[PDB]
C-alpha cells in the first residue's frame, strides 16, 4: 500500500518533528474532542480540559507508537499488534473515529511544519495514517 | 447549521485574512493530489500526473477560485446552507456523479490548508468552529442525494 | 425512498414472505460479526464472544426484531421516512452516538440476509429496489445530524 | 488483517463456487449496474443490457482475478500490481465503487451458496474483498 516515495516523505516529516511528537500528539488530540465531540465517550474518566497532564502523556503514547510504525514501515501489522488488540478487541473503536484523528493529527503537522507539509508529503502522510488505522482496527472478531 | 457567537467570530475573522484567490486552488489541488481518483472528474484539464503538474495547473487554479468562492458564499449564509447550495448541489449529483463522500474530503483538505497558512493562529477552538462549517457546506452540497 | 410502481411492487411483494421473527436477529446478528466494532454498543447484551454466541443471543435476536419492525414500518411510509424515524434518529444520534456509516452498514447486512433467505428469487432488479429502501432508511436515521 | 480462520473459510467458499465463478462475477457486475447506476459510467463503451456478453466475459476476468488473489492471499499487492495501475492510474476508480461491487459480490454468493455463507464466512469474504480493494486502489499518484 505504501510505495518507496511515500515512506520517504514520512521519515521526512517525522524528523522535522523529532521529539516534538509528544506534544503534537496531545495537540492533535485536543483538536479532536474539540472538533468532533462524539469521540469523548472513549475517554469517560479523563478531563479533556486544555493542558490536561492526561491528554499530554497520552499524545506521547500515540506519537511514540507512530514512530514505532515509521520505523517498522514495511511491517506494521506485527509491530503494532500490541496496539491492534487494544483498539479492536478491548476498546472497540469505530473505524470512523480513526479517520477523525488521522485528520486532526494531520492538521497539527500542517500548522507546525509549513515547509515539510507539501501536497505530496500531505498525501503520503494520509496513506500512512490510513494504513496505521487499518492495522489498529483490523483484528475485530 | 448552528454555530455559537464565539465561533461566528473566529470564522469570519480568519476568512478575512484568506487569499480568496490562492487557497481555493491550493485546496482543489491538495485534493487531486491526496485523493487522486478525484482527477477522473477533471479530464479536460490536461496535466495532473504529478503533484506539481497539478499544483501549477492553471485551470486547477481558475477553478479552485470559484470553489473557495461558493465556500465564502455560504459563509455569509450560514443559516440556510441548503438554499445557498441548491443549484450547485443538483449539478455535482444529478449531473457530474461526484460521490458525496468526496465532499467531506475537499472540506477536510481545506481545513488542512488553513492550518498551513495560519500556523498557531488556526487554533483548535478555531478548527472546531470551522470543522462545523465544512461539514455544513458538504452536507449542504450532498442534499440532492438525501 | 423514490420507488417506481414496478419496484414498489417487488418490495412489498418479497417483504410479505419475510419471517419477521428471524430476519431481524440475522441482520443485527451478522452486523455484529462482519463489523465487530459495532459490538461496543451492545456490551450490555452479554455473550458476543464468537459468531455462534452472537447469533444465538436472545437479546440480539430480540433487539433485531424491534429493528426489522422499524424497517417494516418504513416500507409503509416510504414517502415520509425522515419523519417515520424522527425520534429514532434523535435516539441513535443524541443519545447513543452511532456514527451514521453504521446504518448504511446495517442496511447492507440486511440486504445480504434477504438474498440469503430468497436465493434466486432475490433478483438484481429486486435488490435494486431494496438498495433504494435501505438507503432511504439509513439516510432518515442519520437526519438529526444533517 | 487476515487470520488463518479467514483464509480457511474463503476457500470453502471459492470451492462451492467452482468454475461457477465466471457466472457469479457477471451477476455481481449486473447487480452493481442495476442497484448502483453511476458505476455504469466506468463502462461507457459497454453494452449494459441483461446478459450482454461483454459483461459475461468481464465477470470472468473479475472472478479469475479473485481466484488468483486467494491463491496469492498472503501476497496480494504484488500479485495484483497489473490491476493496481489499471484501476488506480488508468481508470481512476473511486474507492467507494469498490465497496459496491464487494457488497454486490457478497450478495450474489449468499444468493447461491446458502450453507457456505455463514456469518463466520460472510465476515471473512468481506475483510478479503476489503483488502483486494485497497490494493487495486493503493497505487494512486
Ligand atoms: C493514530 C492513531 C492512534 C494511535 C497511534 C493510538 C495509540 C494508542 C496508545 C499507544 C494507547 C495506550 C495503550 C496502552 O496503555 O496499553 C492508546 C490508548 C487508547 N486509545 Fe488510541 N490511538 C490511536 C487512535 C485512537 C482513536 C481514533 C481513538 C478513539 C477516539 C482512540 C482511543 C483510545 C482509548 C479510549 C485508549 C485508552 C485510554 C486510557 O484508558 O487511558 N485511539 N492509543
Ligand atoms: C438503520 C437501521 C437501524 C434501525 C431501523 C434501528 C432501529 C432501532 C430501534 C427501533 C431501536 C429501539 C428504540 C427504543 O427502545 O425506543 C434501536 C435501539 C438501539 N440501536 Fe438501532 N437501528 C438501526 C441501526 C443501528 C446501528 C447501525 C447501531 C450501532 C451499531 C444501532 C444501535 C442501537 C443501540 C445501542 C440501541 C439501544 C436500545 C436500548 O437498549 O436502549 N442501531 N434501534
Ligand atoms: C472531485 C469532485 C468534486 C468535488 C469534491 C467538488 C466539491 C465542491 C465544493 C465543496 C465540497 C464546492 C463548494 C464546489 C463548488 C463548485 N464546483 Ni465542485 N467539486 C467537484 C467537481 C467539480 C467539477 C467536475 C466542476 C465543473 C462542472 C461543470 O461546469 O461542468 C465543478 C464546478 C464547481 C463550481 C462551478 C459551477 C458552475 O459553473 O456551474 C462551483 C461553484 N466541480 N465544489
Ligand atoms: C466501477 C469501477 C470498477 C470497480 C469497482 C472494479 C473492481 C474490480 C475488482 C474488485 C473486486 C476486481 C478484482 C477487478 C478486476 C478487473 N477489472 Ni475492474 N473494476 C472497475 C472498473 C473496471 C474497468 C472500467 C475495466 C476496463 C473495462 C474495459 O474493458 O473497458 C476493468 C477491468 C478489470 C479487469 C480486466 C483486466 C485485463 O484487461 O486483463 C480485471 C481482472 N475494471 N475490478
Amino acid at each position: 500500500v505504501l510505495s518507496p516515495a511515500d515512506k520517504t516523505n514520512v521519515k521526512a516529516a517525522w524528523g522535522k518533528v523529532g521529539a516534538h511528537a509528544g506534544e503534537y500528539g496531545a495537540e492533535a488530540l485536543e483538536r479532536m474532542f474539540l472538533s468532533f465531540p462524539t469521540t469523548k465517550t472513549y475517554f469517560p474518566h479523563f478531563d479533556l480540559s486544555h493542558g490536561s497532564a492526561q491528554v499530554k502523556g497520552h499524545g506521547k503514547k500515540v506519537a511514540d507508537a507512530l514512530t514505532n510504525a515509521v520505523a517498522h514501515v514495511d511491517d506494521m501489522p506485527n509491530a503494532l499488534s500490541a496496539l491492534s488488540d487494544l483498539h479492536a478487541h478491548k476498546l472497540r473503536v469505530d473505524p470512523v473515529n480513526f479517520k477523525l484523528l488521522s485528520h486532526c493529527l494531520l492538521v497539527t503537522l500542517a500548522a507546525h511544519l509549513p515547509a515539510e507539509f507539501t501536497p505530496a508529503v500531505h498525501a503520503s502522510l494520509d496513506k500512512f495514517l490510513a494504513s496505521v488505522s487499518t492495522v489498529l482496527t483490523s483484528k475485530y472478531r | 447549521v448552528h454555530l455559537t457567537p464565539e465561533e461566528k467570530s473566529a470564522v469570519t475573522a480568519l476568512w478575512g485574512k484568506v487569499n480568496v484567490d490562492e487557497v481555493g486552488g491550493e485546496a482543489l489541488g491538495r485534493l487531486l493530489v491526496v485523493y487522486p481518483w478525484t482527477q477522473r472528474f477533471f479530464e479536460s484539464f490536461g496535466d495532473l500526473s504529478t503533484p506539481d503538474a497539478v499544483m501549477g495547473n492553471p485551470k486547477v487554479k481558475a477553478h479552485g477560485k470559484k470553489v473557495l468562492g461558493a465556500f465564502s458564499d455560504g459563509l455569509a449564509h450560514l443559516d440556510n446552507l441548503k438554499g445557498t447550495f441548491a443549484t450547485l448541489s443538483e449539478l455535482h449529483c444529478d449531473k457530474l456523479h461526484v460521490d458525496p463522500e468526496n465532499f467531506r474530503l475537499l472540506g477536510n483538505v481545506l481545513v488542512c490548508v488553513l492550518a498551513h497558512h495560519f500556523g498557531k493562529e488556526f487554533t483548535p477552538p478555531v478548527q472546531a468552529a470551522y470543522q462545523k462549517v465544512v461539514a455544513g457546506v458538504a452536507n449542504a452540497l450532498a442534499h440532492k442525494y438525501h
